[PDB]
């Protein structure tokens, strides 16, 4: 049905293979236009998410663009301590660091990446340079598709992003059918990581605190029932 | 005397208190690193009238473009009908109709309007910068973020952008300057 | 009567050399063994909740300020530094942000408890005045604070809630510029707000000092229209340990729910648009400032000369009182009248548990509050305009006319004696 | 005796409805008409000076924080933004920076006035304890504050006065890292210091609250070893208006001199090297932290195993108590012993105006303080080492041994009766 | 004698012709190596110092180096609202924004610029790339000039700055002998301006406050003498 | 029982209070954006032994340079006499004499010292960066800020700089790596 993720609930600590797949997808597809400045590269070793091997992290970092410096202007080797690059303009898009919170979030990305079908039977010609999406709601609409008072008759609208993937864009090393849907789910989970890395710690803290406070509250209820006994016994 | 001396001491205390309080209320006013920002001048100085002129201010561009006759006639030949925003967003005047006579600009300290037009280069849809130099389907400006077609005088057309390009408060400095603010 | 029982410092030599600094005398005699009635329901806890929430907010803020950098170019980045690198991070921020919500929720129940059981009625005016002063301070605080992340909603909320001060004539733009540090919003506003936001809580604590001093000198309301009968008072058990423990139990429950929220539903009360950096060139849809200011936002954006009950066309008699100024006055009055209440209710009576008509009007008032909360978020298009106008009109009507009429013809009830209600 | 004269709230209806919140009762009965002796010299003013200076610093700081940006890359720039663009600028900064100097100068005279006229002697121990606590808080505050400009002296002063905590064994490096936010100094330290620096003054005010509560409950010391003779007390005129006006006159003079300094000699008490940005790679000559910490800096850097009176070679018996730790303990003890004084002076007597030997030793102590101040700035090369060692030794000797011996054999003086000294 | 300046005292509000002369020198001599980032270009119109004509300020600004931007990387027109440029390295020196306070200050600059005489008769060969200054004290010294315990026998030391001026380096428009000494004094005053622009306001505030507080203090003394009269009359 | 129940409630309250307090004292410790900084590795990986290797760290450069025989022999032929700073600033060992045997570096996890030398590229005079690649009057490093001549092993010579080039704490990672911190 709704294709719920793993983390959608009181449990679900970010199944990591899914995140490694999303990383294969993000660095080879989405990175061409998008960036994640709010994301340090070293986080690809921190627990909770992709617990990759540090050495591979340093390699992948040195293999990225050149972030010059802060003290002496000079194109450095881009050490992991720096942040992911930033694609800013000239046919590029926003930053995906926290896009999983600026919208139930990841379901938006899934049902957005999912859905770029051809132009409907109201404006088949479409638009030059703009492509159609069935779920983006903040895009333009031709006058042919609007109602009598400016509202659109289409489910979604026209987004400036092209279709990101075809039937079998990339291979998975673990062994898995790399259709469009699985890639969309995986990349959605990866972005949710990039936004909420400390999710599992959140849940564990919540459990511990609920327990301890229920205990404290029960003990206080007993103490209250006791103290207030000689005044609530005859009635 | 009792009265005089006592009341005078009180008055002096009050005066000193006020002289000490005023700066605590003055420091919050505009510091020097901002007063200059309010008034910014652009020296047109032979911009080769007819192509364009852009300058940074308030973090947004301020478009100062001369007029090309073909652009002008296309402008002056636009009846208010079929005009999305007929309010003449320009804040240097009242809500008078979005007409080219009112919508072009002041007259150099002289008497003429169909030669210069300085507006805020910020699309009213979501704040993108339209491309100039005769573009779009109306011989004006084209917004590449979502496809909004502007006209010669800057009034919005053919797109989601609800209103035209606003016009900040600006007056001339005697035939070679512009005052933005 | 009013047994203070100073303890006479007879414990031992330690309690006798403490005759240099009385402090323990104060605590014991007054702030712990303060005779409180037995008839207290579960509505007299929220003050402890408010005190604890205030302490919590102050602490978490003092911690955050060790990592927040007030500047347009480094605020968002510092907030992310917090939520990612710092050890506890997300906890402090979510506890700070949501705890404000609980704070205001708790003051709402604290205030409406008061309106019911005649806690504003004499001889408890000073407490009411101080409470309204506080409410104002804490509203201003939360406002200054929502700005610091320099998100997108921050900018525009500040923009409008500062254009208010500029609406008024003659001294509007001057005040606006003197408050923003300039013509529009920029880093200067941010610095002012951070400082101010990091200073008012202490003023609030002091005001809470006077708040607590007042209702210790003046007896706690009690469910009925009766006092502790000072003249020895078998009623009026002490505060410690009984009511202390009761309040702590309720507080444990409340914190349990609060942490469950923090850990499962933390971004629920927030606005997602505050997670995208600011663009002074683009405004999002449905700014919707927050949820503890929607009532007054609606009272403001209701009067627009768009109804047959539009008093703006009549107030236009004077060419100076335009619409904007009218709405601003309406909001300031919505609060000033709540403050003036104790001198409007012309009743020699007390808690509405013995005033039926008052019960009905009061529940209508609670409903009006909820409705205003729900309306400030919805557009100004029909029919919501009529709804907002009706609700504001009823608020003002209640607080101005309804209470006098009741005080006149509202005594069909047998008042209870003997605050010792052994039923 | 101890006439409080509560005023009985007999003024009028206003002073009768104020029976809800006592406040004016407190002010009048206690904090204004507090009977103070007639025998007060000009040394009992500096408390008013300290209160006013504290208010001044708090205000000016709240103003500066509206323009200071805590970050390594934008602190210096913000300070210059202040001194150039802002309207008042230089005034606030110079008044903030120098007023700290006056604050400490005034506490020095406040403290040494005390040591003379037996103000630490019973029954005035609590005041002394609270005062030492304050002194500590305000030292830490000024330290946190000298760092914020991110000049050159800031960095290195912080470096050393944090390496202190690291000297001790086992838990030194951990505390160092937990305090600096890391191995060495960087923006994290700056944020901590700014927050902390913007918070302690309020704790100081509260502690000043208790400071004022104590010596109102306990009578002000007086030049004589006598009390106000409570049993009606023709002596002991009230505070208002007499002593209020006297203190305000002295305060006007002091502010006059202070503003003359601010306007003609403002950069005199400062270190020029704090006007060059920081270089973690280059250290200047003669860091010379400040002038209100030189005594303890010298007591610290004196013990180095470089004299025949070097007790470090003897303390090396235990392999853990090295030199550094020894100096740190020596400084902490230099303060702890001053705090312990009231339980070391074994005299059933009072103000040294009737104890000659005490006069001589006390003037030697003042000279020792001045000498230590002058020595912390000069290198550790001969002969200054012997001087510093002698001075520290005398400080400790005074406070440990000298007072007992006096209390034993120090009563060749006729004590004065009748605090009404109409001479 | 000591060649005291105008501002050296309780008065002396920065004789402005001196500052215009110092500006003519700073932009034509010292600017080649030094900078003043902590100094906006719009201060050359603010009162107190050189009250130049704004238009000339805009011209002189546009005629300087290119300070690119803060939002969109693009070499602009170096608008006055920006700050003076910065010369950083490769044969360049520090920033002179507040050098008049990081040292009686301006006298250091005067007696420093003044004094680059030839190498003394202890090390006439000198050093390659370093030049000798009578007053700089933080420079190296050859071993031939040091005493038995490392202390130098020379008055000053060797500074990395070359002699900035000759006998008649520039012309003054007002009409004045432009010898080295006058230029040194003028530039020293200009730097003191760049460091303390709000000096005159300082002095005027000091005067006003001294006066008002003397008045208040006198009145309080009278009030005290009065109140304490019936208790200090018999003795 | 009275005693047991009361004391146990108190104990539980205390435990919960402490569990809530600890993080308020933990957040001030070193955040994630700094823990990484403490440990930094440099992959030597065939640096063409003999010329140089520089890497940024702590805001200052860390010089990792292989040894050239002529440079070595000049080093090992320096008696402690006539050596300004004979303390061997290297913090990976005690204040042992500034000798090349102790002053060069650890031995790759093997046994040899006259082949690598990694020091802090920061002049002890006032913190400038000396120029490398065989410079100065001693075949080592030369500081252009004031003229301080360093030697092959980094010990200060011929200038105001009081002490030699310090050596941070560093150990090897089994023949291809360096650990700085
Ligand atoms: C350029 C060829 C792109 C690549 C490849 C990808 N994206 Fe993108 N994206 C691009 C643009 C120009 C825009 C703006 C669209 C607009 O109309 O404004 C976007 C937008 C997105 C969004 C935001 C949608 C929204 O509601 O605002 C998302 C969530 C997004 N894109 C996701 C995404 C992913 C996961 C990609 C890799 C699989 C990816 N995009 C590639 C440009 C380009
Ligand atoms: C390069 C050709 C220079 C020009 C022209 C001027 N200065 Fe300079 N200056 C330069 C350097 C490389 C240094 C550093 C010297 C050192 O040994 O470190 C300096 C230094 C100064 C100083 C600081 C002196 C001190 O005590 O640290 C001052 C006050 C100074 N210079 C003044 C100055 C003036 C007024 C100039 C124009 C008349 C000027 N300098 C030109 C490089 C160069
Ligand atoms: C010691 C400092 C401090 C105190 C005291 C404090 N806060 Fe804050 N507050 C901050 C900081 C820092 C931020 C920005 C970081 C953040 O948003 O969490 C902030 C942000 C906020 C926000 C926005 C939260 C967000 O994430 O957008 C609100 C709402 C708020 N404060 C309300 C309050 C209220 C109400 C009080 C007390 C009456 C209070 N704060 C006390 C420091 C403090
Ligand atoms: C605008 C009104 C208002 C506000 C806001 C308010 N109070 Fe009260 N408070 C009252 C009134 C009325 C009473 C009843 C006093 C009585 O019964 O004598 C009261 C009572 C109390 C009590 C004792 C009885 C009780 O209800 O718990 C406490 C404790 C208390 N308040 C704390 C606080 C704190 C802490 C805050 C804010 C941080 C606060 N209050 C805000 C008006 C207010
Ligand atoms: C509300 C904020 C605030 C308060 C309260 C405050 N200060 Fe500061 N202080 C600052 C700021 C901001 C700076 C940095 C700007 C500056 O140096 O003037 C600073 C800097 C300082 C400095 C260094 C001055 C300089 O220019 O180098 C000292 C010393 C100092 N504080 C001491 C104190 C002491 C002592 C107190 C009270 C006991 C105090 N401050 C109260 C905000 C404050
Ligand atoms: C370490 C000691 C110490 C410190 C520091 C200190 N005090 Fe006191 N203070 C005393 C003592 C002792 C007395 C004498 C009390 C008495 O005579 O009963 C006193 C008395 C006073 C008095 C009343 C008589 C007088 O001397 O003026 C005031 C007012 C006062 N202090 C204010 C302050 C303030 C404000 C501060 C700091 C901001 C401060 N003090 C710091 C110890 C201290
Ligand atoms: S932003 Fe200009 S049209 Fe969408
Ligand atoms: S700084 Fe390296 S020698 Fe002067």
């Amino acid at each position: 049905p709704d294709h719920a993720f793993s983390f959608e609930g009181i449990f679900g600590k970010y199944d990591q293979a899914q995140l490694r797949r999303g990383f294969q997808v993000y660095n080879e597809v989405c990175s061409a236009c998008h960036g994640m400045k709010f994301v340090p590269i070293r986080t690809l070793a921190d627990d909770g998410g992709p617990q990759l091997d540090p050495t591979f992290v340093r390699e992948y970092a040195a293999g990225l663009d050149t972030i010059i410096d802060k003290d002496s202007g000079e194109e450095r080797d881009r050490k992991e301590t720096d942040m992911f690059p930033t694609r800013v303009g000239d046919g590029m898009g926003p930053d995906l660091s926290v896009m999983a919170k600026a919208r139930g979030g990841p379901e938006y990305i899934y049902n957005y990446v999912i859905g770029f079908e051809e132009n409907p039977e109201c404006a088949p010609e479409g638009i030059d340079g703009y492509y159609y999406n069935k779920t983006f709601q903040i895009g333009g609409v031709p006058d042919t598709c609007k109602d009598a008072a400016g509202v659109k008759i289409t489910h979604g609208s026209w987004a400036r992003m092209p279709p990101p993937l075809v039937d079998d864009q990339v291979t998975y090393e673990d062994g898995t059918p790399a259709t469009v849907d699985q890639m969309a789910q995986d990349v959605s989970a990866f972005l949710m990581w990039a936004a909420e890395p400390k999710l599992v710690a959140r849940k564990q803290m919540g459990l511990v605190a609920m327990v301890m406070l229920g205990l404290l509250s029960v003990m206080l209820y007993l103490t209250n029932k006791r103290l207030w006994a000689p005044y609530k016994g005859h009635k | 005397r009792r009265d005089f001396l006592y009341h005078a001491t009180a008055a002096t205390g009050v005066v000193v208190t006020g002289a000490a309080v005023w700066p605590l209320i003055n420091q919050m006013n505009a510091s020097a690193d901002v007063k200059a920002m309010a008034s910014i001048f652009v020296d047109v100085s032979a911009v080769e009238v007819g192509t364009q002129l852009t300058v940074k201010w308030r973090g947004k561009p301020v478009f100062i473009r001369r007029r090309d006759e073909k652009d002008i006639e296309l402008a002056r030949s636009v009846p208010l009908g079929a005009l999305r925003d007929t309010s003449a967003e320009n804040a240097n005047k009242p809500g008078a109709e979005a007409t080219d006579e009112n919508r072009t600009l002041p007259a150099f300290d002289g008497t003429n309007t169909g030669e210069w037009l300085v507006m805020l280069g910020v699309c009213t849809h979501l704040g993108c910068v339209p491309m100039g130099d005769k573009s779009g389907d109306f011989g004006g400006w084209f917004c590449p973020c979502h496809g909004s077609h502007y006209d010669s005088a800057g009034r919005i057309r053919k797109g989601p952008a609800p209103r035209n390009l606003d016009i900040p408060v600006a007056a001339f400095v005697d035939e070679t300057t512009i005052k933005l603010g | 009567s009013g047994i203070p029982h100073d303890h006479y410092e007879p414990k031992t030599g330690i309690e006798k050399w403490l005759h240099d600094r009385l402090p323990i005398v104060g605590l014991v005699y007054d702030t712990i063994m303060i005779p409180t009635p037995k008839n207290l329901n579960w509505w007299w806890i929220w003050g402890i909740v408010l005190a604890f929430t205030l302490v919590l907010q102050i602490v978490t803020g003092i911690v955050l300020a060790m990592h927040y950098t007030p500047h347009v170019d480094l605020a968002f980045a510092s907030v992310e530094h917090i939520m990612r690198d710092v050890n506890g991070g997300w906890a402090m921020r979510y506890i700070h942000a949501n705890g404000a919500s609980l704070f205001f929720l708790a003051v709402y129940i604290h205030i409406f408890r008061g309106l019911y059981y005649g806690s504003y009625k004499a001889p408890r005016e000073i407490t009411w005045i101080v409470g309204m002063v506080i409410y104002l301070l804490m509203m201003g605080t939360a406002f200054m604070g929502y700005v610091l992340p320099w998100g997108q909603m921050s900018f525009w909320g500040a923009t409008v809630i500062t254009g208010l001060f500029g609406a008024i004539p003659g001294i509007g733009p001057s005040i606006q510029a003197w408050l923003l540090g300039g013509p529009a919003v920029d880093n200067a506003t941010l610095n002012r707000f951070f400082s101010l936001h990091y200073l008012l809580p202490f003023v609030i604590a002091a005001l809470v000092a006077i708040h607590i001093w007042a209702f210790h000198t003046t007896g706690n309301n009690n469910p009925t229209g009766v006092e502790v009968r000072r003249t020895a008072e078998k009623d009026t058990l002490p505060f410690w340990p009984y009511f202390v423990i009761k309040d702590l139990f309720a507080l444990a429950l409340v914190l349990l729910g609060f942490f469950a929220v923090v850990a499962y539903m933390p971004n629920y009360l927030g606005h997602p648009d505050n997670y995208v950096q600011a663009n002074p060139l683009s405004t999002p849809a449905h700014i919707v400032p927050e949820w503890y200011f929607l009532p007054f936002y609606a009272i403001l954006r209701a009067f627009a000369a768009d109804v047959w009950v539009v008093i703006l066309v009549d107030g236009l008699t004077f060419g100076i009182v335009d619409a904007k100024f009218f709405g601003v006055i309406a909001m300031f009055g919505a609060i000033a009248v709540m403050a003036l209440a104790p001198w409007l209710d012309t009743s020699k009576v007390r808690s509405g548990a013995y005033r039926p008509k008052f019960r009905m009007w009061f529940w209508f008032l609670v409903l009006d509050f909820v409705v205003l909360t729900w309306v400030g978020a919805m557009p100004t298009e029909y029919p919501y305009d009529w709804i907002s106008l009706i609700a504001s009109t009823y608020w003002f009507a209640y607080f101005l006319v309804i209470l006098p009429l009741l005080g006149a013809t509202e005594k069909p009830e047998p008042i209870p004696a003997s605050i010792e209600e052994d039923f």
